């Protein structure tokens, strides 16, 4: 949560990753490394009161991983194992976007920062007894 | 179906999101049950796999069979075709 | 053995779907299988006539 | 992901390559060199609001290849192995591009 200190604050359409750990319903034990894509947003750049809203959030970037690794875990436990493994794509992709199927882009209104899309680039079995049994499964 | 912010009047706090980011079972024993029962998990689905597969290769075999029989029963025909013709010199 | 009973809920539903699976197969297959059947039967009447 | 310094962004139609590591529906582990032909579009070159568009991603390969990966990985997924081995051409430069 703290180990990086700064004095400009980074409003520009840069990417951070995270490397969260979740449990699907069957109880597997997965690892992913999502890079989430970002950008404030800010309408009115001259009215103060706005601007100074960029600094509302204290960690921006831990409030927003802190909220998606919430999001994100807290939908993969009521979805099954294999199913996800198929739609992991998916499944994030609405689990942090409020479905409308889903919407592509997510707003934090305190600070205004928009997260708008999420790179789910790595997930792997935690457990390697897991990842062995899968192995059998693809011979 | 739920709220969405929590006031507490003495100091006005309002709590306004839990971000539950991690839950684990306590006892070791307890997620070692578990870790078997995600194992009998991919189990079922190893298992389903095998199973549709093993469902297909019998339909397959069902083209087979089935085509190839009156395949030989539209050739059988076509001899006897013949063989009348040859009965007929015979 | 609250583990217990879901765990093997979990075998149990799978099993129960495995062989509704299972029903869809032979329930489709002999019935290709008639639908060829019948199929080689209107080709063997006309040999049988040859015959 | 910051492996290389430079002052000149170039824009003009190279191509950059990456290795990614993907996994199929029967759980396969696979790994693919990609290589991306891609080349920045600047409509206004005049314009010098658009010009600085160009900076506006720190990494703009990090950008690409990130969001690349997470396309294929995310669709293969969904795909078996076979069916990928036998259509890998155009799973992926389908998974990759909007299809139409």
């Amino acid at each position: 949560p703290h180990a990086r200190r700064a004095l400009c604050l980074l409003l520009g359409p840069d990417f951070f990753t995270d490397v969260i750990t979740i449990e699907t319903a069957d109880h597997a034990r997965l690892q992913l490394q999502l890079a989430y894509n970002w950008h404030f947003e800010l309408k009115n750049r001259n009215d103060p009161a706005e601007a100074a809203k960029l600094f509302s959030v204290p960690d921006f970037v831990g409030d927003a991983c802190k909220a998606i690794a919430s999001r994100v875990r807290g939908a993969v436990a009521s979805v099954t194992f294999d199913d996800f493994h198929k739609n992991s794509a998916r499944i994030i992709r609405m689990a942090v976007f409020g479905f409308e199927k889903a919407r592509d882009q997510a707003v934090f209104p305190q600070n205004g920062l928009v997260v708008s899309s999420v790179d789910v680039q790595s997930v792997e079995p935690v457990d390697q007894r897991t990842r062995d049994a899968l192995q059998r499964s693809v011979q | 179906k739920a709220r969405d912010q929590a006031v507490f009047p003495q100091n006005g706090l309002v709590v306004s999101s839990v971000d539950v980011q991690s839950v684990e079972p306590v006892d070791q024993r307890t997620r070692d049950a578990l870790q078997r029962s995600v194992q009998l998990a991919i189990e079922i689905t190893t298992n389903s796999q095998e199973a549709a597969a093993k469902h297909e290769a019998q339909r397959l075999e069902q083209e087979a069979r089935g085509r190839l029989e009156r395949q030989k029963i539209l050739d059988q025909s076509e001899a006897e075709k013949a063989r009348k013709e040859l009965l007929e010199l015979e």
